[PDB]
RNA sequence: AGGACCGAACCGACUAAUGUUGAAAAAUUAGCGGAUGACUUGUGGCUGGGGGUGAAAGGCCAAUCAAACCGGGAGAUAGCU
RNA sequence: GCUCGCCGGAAGACCAAGGGUUCCUGUCCAACGUUAAUCGGGGCAGGGUGAGUCGACCCCUAAGGCGAGGCCGAAAGGCG
RNA sequence: ACACAGGUGGUCAGGUAGAGAAUACCAAGGCGCUUGAGAGAACUCGGGUGAAGGAACUAGGCAAAAUGGUGCCGUAACUUC
RNA sequence: AAUUCCUUGUCGGGUAAGUUCCGACCUGCACGAAUGGCGUAAUGAUGGCCAGGCUGUCUCCACCCGAGACUCAGUGAAAU
RNA sequence: GCUCAACGGAUAAAAGGUACUCCGGGGAUAACAGGCUGAUACCGCCCAAGAGUUCAUAUCGACGGCGGUGUUUGGCACCUCGAUGUCGGCUCAUCACAUCCUGGGGCUGAAGUAGGUCCCAAGGGUAUGGCUGUUCGCCAUUUAAAGUGGUACGCGAGCUGGGUUUAGAACGUCGUGAGACAGUUCGGUCCCUAUCUGCCGUGGGCGCUGGAGAACUGAGGGGGGCUGCUCCUAGUACGAGAGGACCGGAGUGGACGCAUCACUGGUGUUCGGGUUGUCAUGCCAAUGGCACUGCCCGGUAGCUAAAUGCGGAAGAGAUAAGUGCUGAAAGCAUCUAAGCACGAAACUUGCCCCGAGAUGAGUUCUCCCUGACCCUUUAAGGGUCCUGAAGGAACGUUGAAGACGACGACGUUGAUAGGCCGGGUGUGUAAGCGCAGCGAUGCGUUGAGCUAACCGGUACUAAUGAACCGUGAGGCUUAACCU
């Protein structure tokens, strides 16, 4: 249930070797209004795929 | 009864003899009594073998 | 073990999920677009699409059935005198889906769902 | 489908009315018992004037059972109780010399040819 | 009429489960006992430590009871660690 | 704002006891809220409690306290 | 010690069903309990259902399951009637 | 026997099988007459045994509904 | 002048209970468990008077003797008293053979069936209940069998808490008493979110010498290995009869394991209906919300056992105890010393699964890359421009795959998921209208309406044009060919 001896800290460095985050690998620029977004989702402006989607 | 197993084993043992002495002592009395009984007669002057 | 089985429980008891799937397809049909999660999204279209399958054929019948399914007399009114004969040509699919990004408060991916020929 | 201390009803007038299994014989470890198979029986509940008294132990073959048996085409057939028929402890005949309700033809066998001629009628 | 019966508020805590770094330094849920009486409760008062009080368990006397707590003798003593 | 659900002999409303501005308005998110916070019982500033009849104060006593003189007790003090 | 599933005396007492202040759903009124979103593994908690058997479980029918209201017929040993 | 060590004393009932229970027997280690003896209707969240109904308690586990467990975002302990 | 007798005399002067307890210490010292030893316990062996009609050794074996195990009760106090939780039960096991069954064999006081004893053999299997807290034991009924033991008399950071073992209370007994009992009887809190090793699963990184997609080989590892009954041989061999085979063949079961939902069923709060109380949609009618899915009646797919298919083998190699052939040492005899044959569920294969991280990193098939230059410390060196392939990853729709990663299908040249159309299934004659009845309600339209996860289709919706990672012919030394 607990621990006998202190964990090193080599030994945490270890452990977290796999916590780190993964950055996205490539935007998609819209084929209309030029502006980067995150693959299959609507771009900031609201466009997607070149028709405007949503009004603002 | 004793918290020794030697102490408990040899009042076993004692109490195991006394019992077969016993059986054998009841059963000799049981076949004496038998005996006894089927040779006397019923005590009345019928049950004779001698006048 | 899930095999062949279909609908989400999305964390909650069966009765809320009716109760909040009636909700949410009188809001669509009332606002012709909403912003919802995504699984709730795409769980909205299977009790959203045959409602309007079933007002494309005005009826007495039908528009009890809707009235059960909605408890919503303006909603049922405008299902069967507006989207019936707007998408009475249409072999299903009268929806689509928007990934819109994540929720700034519990980061859950949100969507847009609207009908297709809203404009 | 018999186990121990499942209560039956008795297909013979050998005298007994109510039998308890206290035993599934025919192997080590078995559990249940269909048609057809010896279990080791106690009498619970006889009439006044009987063949057999309450408390003997005895033999039994099982002759109906609620979960029924099946057949090679699929087909199952359920009875309404769990129902068996008295045997000698020994030659493991049957004591009465009538049966009740019907029986299957699990049974048709040279060891319980008495049982299938006396049923008033054979499924 | 009744320290009568069934059964809520109210008082209590018999059984099980959970919880045992708990929501809680003893409670919650489902059952349970009394429920016009030797009942229960609010406000104020009285009984002080070798003393009180006890339908009596050495129980309770401010989460502390085979002698409360606070200050003092006091840095008691400790052939023990 | 429109739906959904929950309590409803209470999870609604008004007091005493206890708390002491937590009440209302404007404004701010550093710290407090087991998350975000523009919101708050959080910070800052202003406002708000009107009585011959409600309650306390006042007149009167119960249990009980204090107790002129008094009795008793080494003193302190106890009882009245 | 907490924005704590605990404790706190008095007053008011609507509709329908119900004997009822029990219980269910509502009115007047007030809340959704200050982390959410997914997924639907083992395992844990609180529940629902179950073929054939019905206590074979176990220290023990522990716990679950079952009975449950009103009117009427009928009701044994024993008894301090 | 709330009491008997030897003891599961012996017999009978209940069960297929009963170190417990009930009814007797008396060889009462070591009951006994207000530190009361033996019964006793009613009463008990009292101790033991048996029977009917009922059942996932079990043979022997299976599926389903929710709250956790698992993943993501935010805050973020402890014993050792 | 002191039986100051505890006699170098604590005082002239002194007994008990603590389970209501409490403090300072000790494993300096006991109970549990471990350690050494083996009196005791269990299992063997040496001599052979005797039991066995005669005959020690078929089976036992007196008087005596020598060991093995650690196995009961002990002996010692070496570990722990700044905590090593303990009897029995549940769940889960693993090892030894002094083998309970199945397998092989010698002798028999072995006619046969069935036995006794010993040797070899641990591959598999090795009950359910009544009674008690029970281990043990007795009993009922099976079974081929209901083994003996080790593992802290296995297992409470997995479960229990009945007994024992705290505080309450009583009975018998002892004591004047407080209290005490290997005497009993009623009641009596079992905590821990797993850091490391271990184990069951499942990934990320790098390596395997250019990179990549597949399919393998098998060094090695795991799983599995049980057995009854009936029939034929054959009522034959054997036997006076009763009874009744070896060897070999066939069928059908019990337990266990793997797989599956086609059949029989369970679940199926996502489908349909019946119905009670209340509230809402203005109201009737019809619905919806709440009352455990309000209570039920059914039930699709999926998941499941009780449901139904399959498996344990046959065969080969080398053996154990055992049986032998030929044969001397030792003219004979002799299974052995040379040589040769047979022999079991044990060993190695044969059956199933994992498996090149097998760093000893293996094998085979296929695909992709065939540009120019600078620098100094001149070498498996660093840098710039152009170039980005095969393939992978990311994102999306997803799955009879799944905790999350992973694995599998699909991404417009598309049926991957949702919807839609048709069908199937489940529920059981919807709503509206008309007719009969004063009315509840019945009949017709109507086997209607509704129908999830199923089946066959259909681009209607969502699966984007891209972009990212991965490079640009792959070191040295020998050997055999090629020119």
């Amino acid at each position: 249930a607990v621990q006998q001896n202190k964990p090193t800290r080599s030994k945490r460095g270890m452990r977290r070797s796999h916590d780190a985050l993964t950055a996205v690998t490539s935007l998609s620029v819209d084929k209309t209004s030029g502006e980067k977004h995150l693959r299959h989702h609507i771009t900031a402006d609201g466009y997607y795929r070149g028709r405007k989607v949503i009004a603002k | 009864d004793e918290r020794s197993q030697h102490k408990n084993k040899a009042k076993a043992l004692s109490v195991l003899g006394a019992r077969i002495h016993a059986a054998e002592m009841a059963k000799r009395q049981q076949a004496e009594a038998s005996t006894r009984r089927n040779l006397l007669g019923s005590g009345d002057r019928s049950d004779r073998n001698r006048t | 073990m899930r095999h062949r089985k279909s609908g989400r429980q999305l964390n909650r008891n069966s009765s809320h999920r009716q109760a909040m799937f009636r909700n949410m397809a009188g809001s669509l049909v009332r606002h012709e677009i909403i912003k919802t999660t995504l699984p709730k999204a795409k769980e909205l279209r299977r009790v959203v699409e045959p409602l309007i399958t079933l007002a494309k054929t005005d009826s007495v019948a039908n528009r009890r059935l809707a009235f059960a399914r909605t408890r919503d007399n303006e909603i049922v009114a405008k299902l069967f005198n507006e989207l019936g004969p707007r998408f009475a040509s249409r072999a299903g699919g009268y929806t689509r889906i928007l990934k819109c990004g994540f929720r700034a408060g519990d980061n859950a991916p949100m969507a847009y769902i609207e009908l297709v020929d809203r404009s | 489908m018999i186990q121990e201390q499942t209560m039956l009803n008795v297909a013979d007038n050998s005298g007994a009315r109510r039998v308890m299994c206290i035993k599934v014989l025919g192997g080590s470890h078995r559990r249940y018992a269909g048609v057809g198979d010896i279990i080791k029986i106690t009498i619970k509940e006889a009439i006044p004037r009987g063949k057999v008294k309450k408390g003997d132990v005895l033999k039994a073959v099982v002759v109906r059972t609620k979960k029924g048996v099946r057949r090679p085409d699929g087909s199952v057939i359920r009875f309404d109780g769990n129902a068996c028929v008295l045997l000698n402890n020994n030659s493991e005949q049957p004591i009465g010399t009538r049966i009740f309700g019907p029986v299957t033809r699990e049974l048709r066998s040279e060891k319980f040819m008495k049982i299938i001629s006396l049923a008033p009628e054979v499924l």
